[PDB]
């Protein structure tokens, strides 16, 4: 239910170093 | 883990690390799915060519951790076993088919900053996510070079086309198996190593913004050798064991 | 290498 939310990045919309990565390859 | 990097803090709330109480020491990686629950390879409980079978009482889960080696007071939570599931074709004599398991907790761990689990994907998150470039994360504490890291290391890694899989090895690859690596031709390099067995590939959900556990960390030849890639478990396929077991031992 | 775990755990 609150799977896969992060406390510390996505529950306070924060991300991290380099998450953007996965995001840019999902092409 | 080679050529990956420090994991940030709270970055993995779902890692889990196997250990052994006597002597203390690191026996693989895992990870939380649910309050009592925890998912590895089965490699990590079971492997009679290398004499491993371990009881619950021969193990411990820390949760919540990111130094390896430290007692983290007041973070991380360290839990016990009440049963071991075992996946029933898993190919322990052969390629590690089936390389999965279930860890049922004694008593509930407490959610936290540093402790949270992780989703496991519907049939429509899987076929949407797991394609043949797409990249994951892999995190665990084990080998920095097929040399021990301080704290839990992070690396991205393209998931890799079938047939290239199959190409790279001698060794019969199945549908309940992907690989992930960077190609040699790729530039980039990196890899799961010895000890970070059990660990999890994960994905971030581009509809949902959640991260999502594609992956179990099971096999290779050698680590983040060129040509060779990571095989994970691949956790959709045997989903309906996974809710199986949980929804027949509560 | 690992620093003691409480022997609450055992
Ligand atoms: N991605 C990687 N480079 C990687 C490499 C190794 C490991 C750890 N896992 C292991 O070491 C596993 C567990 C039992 C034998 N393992 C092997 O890796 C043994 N070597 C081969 C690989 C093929 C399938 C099983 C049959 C025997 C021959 C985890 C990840
Ligand atoms: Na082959
Ligand atoms: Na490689």
């Amino acid at each position: 239910a609150d799977c896969g939310l992060r406390p510390l990045f996505e529950k306070k919309s924060l991300e991290d170093k380099t998450e953007r990565e996965l995001l840019e390859s999902y092409i | 883990i080679v050529e990956g990097s420090d994991a940030e803090i709270g970055m993995s709330p779902w890692q889990v690390m196997l250990f052994r109480k006597s002597p203390q020491e690191l026996l693989c990686g895992a990870s939380l799915i649910s309050d009592r629950w925890v998912l590895t390879a089965a490699h990590c409980l079971l492997y009679p060519p290398w004499d491993k079978n371990f009881t619950e009482n021969d193990l411990l889960v820390r949760i919540g951790k990111h130094s390896r080696t430290r007692y983290e007071r007041n973070i991380e939570k360290i839990s016990m076993l009440e049963k071991i599931y075992i996946h029933p074709r898993y190919n322990w004599r052969e390629n590690l088919d089936r390389d999965i398991a279930l860890m049922k907790l004694k008593k509930p761990v407490a959610f936290s900053d540093y402790i949270h689990p992780v989703c496991l994907p519907d049939r429509e998150t899987a076929a949407s996510l797991l394609q043949a470039g797409y990249k994951g994360r892999v995190t665990g504490w084990g080998n920095l070079k097929e040399g021990q890291p301080s704290v839990l290391q992070v690396v991205n890694l393209p998931i890799v086309e079938r047939p290239v899989c199959k190409d790279s090895t001698r060794i019969r690859i199945t549908d309940n198996m992907f690989c992930a690596g960077y190609k040699p031709d790729e530039g980039k390099r990196g890899d799961a190593c010895e000890g970070d067995s059990g660990g999890p590939f994960v994905m971030k959900s581009p509809f949902n913004n959640r991260w999502y556990q594609m992956g179990i960390v099971s096999w290779g030849e050698g680590c983040d050798r060129d040509g060779k890639y990571g095989f994970y478990t691949h956790v959709f396929r045997l989903k309906k064991w996974i809710q199986k077991v949980i929804d027949q031992f509560g | 290498d690992f620093e003691e775990i409480p022997e609450e755990y055992l």
